[PDB]
């Protein structure tokens, strides 16, 4: 019938994926968890810091929606230069409602804000089938 | 403001990010924390709508 | 003596930013207007200039200097104190803070130029780092988890107590796993108290640094300033 529906989501993908350097228990790359592969963890001293297992850095990407881990914190989103001053002691960021908006990067200590990648309804006009299959 | 803030509640379970979740447990063990978890954010849903 | 006046010793919970917001925590905190000893009591004023007494270490503590001159040079943590097992020694030394976990019965406890030496024996774990150093305070807490003693501290640069607010940032985590009972404090003045489990409102200001707090358990406005989480009712 002629009118507005909702019928789903819009979500915007990310394209990739950032990985964030020692390759030698404390200082030395691993090698709770039922599953048998734990080098995909970073295990804090296992107690899920340190002692994380093997990954290969990336290259950091800015202003695309982007899957990152950084030291274990893992997420979907948008990482732009902040204007907060995060103090040296500082590795995350949250808000008001105690979700993550603000890392910093393990390499070269640069303070990026993580906007999420936008979403939002979708919503249908239709003339009405008896009229028109034409639709926006 | 609630609504959001219950997405950090665990409601039981080992952690309350699905990621951990998918990311420590073999999947016979992840369905059930998920569903855990599920069961949570649905009942917070209900809520939030009544 | 008794000095209880004090509402000092908020310290930073986690390595986390907040901006602008307030922040209800559960964590171990010095209680406002707690019973913090005022050290009459040091041994240079004690009888023949020694025995500067042992103190508990209950849950973890908090500690102050006041001598500008940097008289006080140390502390060991451990529980019985006298070599039979390690204790996590921390002298402050001019150009450096070093730490060792080594076990010995003596050090400086038994004018000038006083020894520091001890005998030093299986220590497994060792750091080095930046010294602490007109008057200033430095504030120090001591604090211990399941396999780790954290070092909170902040230097502020006084002759009064009732400053402004200022919350300490942590200084070292070492990843010791020391069963601490006992500690005593080596001088060659002091307020000491005892951390408990309090629920604290921390306000964090744009550019994120602690400005102010409120001790839920204090008083029947502090409760209601917690349950609303404000400064203002
Ligand atoms: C290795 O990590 C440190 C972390 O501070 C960073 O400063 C350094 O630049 C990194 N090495 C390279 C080659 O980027
Ligand atoms: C620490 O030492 C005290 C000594 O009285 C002992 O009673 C206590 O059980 C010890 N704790 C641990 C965890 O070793
Ligand atoms: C943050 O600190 C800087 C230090 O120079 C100061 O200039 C700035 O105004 C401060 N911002 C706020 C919001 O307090």
């Amino acid at each position: 019938e002629k009118g507005i529906y909702q019928t789903s989501n819009f979500r915007v993908q990310p394209t990739e994926s950032i990985v964030r350097n020692v390759t030698n228990i404390s200082n030395c790359v691993a090698d709770g968890v039922s599953p048998t592969k734990l080098n995909d963890l970073c295990f804090t001293n296992f107690e899920l810091a340190t002692v994380c297992g093997p990954k290969k850095s990336t290259n950091l990407v800015k202003n695309k929606c982007v899957n990152f881990n950084f030291n274990g914190l893992t997420g979907t989103g948008v990482l732009t230069k902040s204007n907060k001053k995060f103090l040296p002691f500082q590795q995350f960021g949250r808000d008001i409602v105690d979700t993550t908006d603000a890392v910093r990067d393990p390499q070269t200590l640069e303070i990026l804000d993580i906007t999420p990648c936008s979403f939002g309804g979708v919503s249908v006009i239709t003339p009405g089938t008896n009229t028109s299959n034409q639709v926006a | 403001n609630t609504l959001v803030k219950q997405l950090s509640s665990k409601f039981g379970a080992i952690s309350s990010v699905l990621n951990d979740i998918l990311s420590r447990l073999d999947p016979p063990e992840a369905e059930v924390q998920i569903d855990r978890l599920i069961t949570g954010r649905l009942q917070s849903l209900q809520t939030y709508v009544t | 003596q008794s000095y209880t006046n004090f509402t000092r010793g908020v310290y930073y919970p986690d390595k986390v930013f907040r901006s602008s917001v307030l922040h209800l925590t559960q964590d171990l905190f010095l209680p406002f207007f707690s019973n913090v000893t005022w050290f009459a009591i040091s041994g240079t004023n004690g009888t023949k200039r020694f025995d500067n007494p042992v103190l508990p270490f209950n849950d973890g503590v908090y500690f102050a200097s006041t001598e500008k001159s940097n008289i006080i040079r140390g502390w060991i943590f451990g529980t019985t104190l006298d070599s039979k097992t390690q204790s996590l020694l921390i002298v402050n030394n001019a150009t450096n803070v070093f730490i060792k976990v080594c076990e010995f019965q003596f050090c400086n406890d038994p004018e000038s130029e006083s020894g520091v030496y001890s005998s030093a024996n299986n220590c497994t774990f060792e750091y080095v780092s930046q010294p602490f150093l007109f008057k200033n305070l430095r504030e120090f807490v001591f604090k211990n988890i399941d396999g780790y003693f954290k070092i909170y501290s902040k230097h502020t640069p006084g002759r009064d107590f009732p400053q402004g607010f200022s919350a300490l940032e942590p200084l070292v985590d070492l990843p010791i796993g020391i069963n601490i009972t006992r500690f005593q404090t080596l001088l060659a003045d002091y307020y000491v108290g005892y951390l408990q489990p309090r629920t604290f409102l921390l306000k964090y200001n744009e550019n994120g640094t602690i400005t102010d707090a409120v001790d839920c358990a204090l008083d029947p406005l502090s409760e209601t300033k917690c349950t609303l989480k404000s400064f203002t009712v």
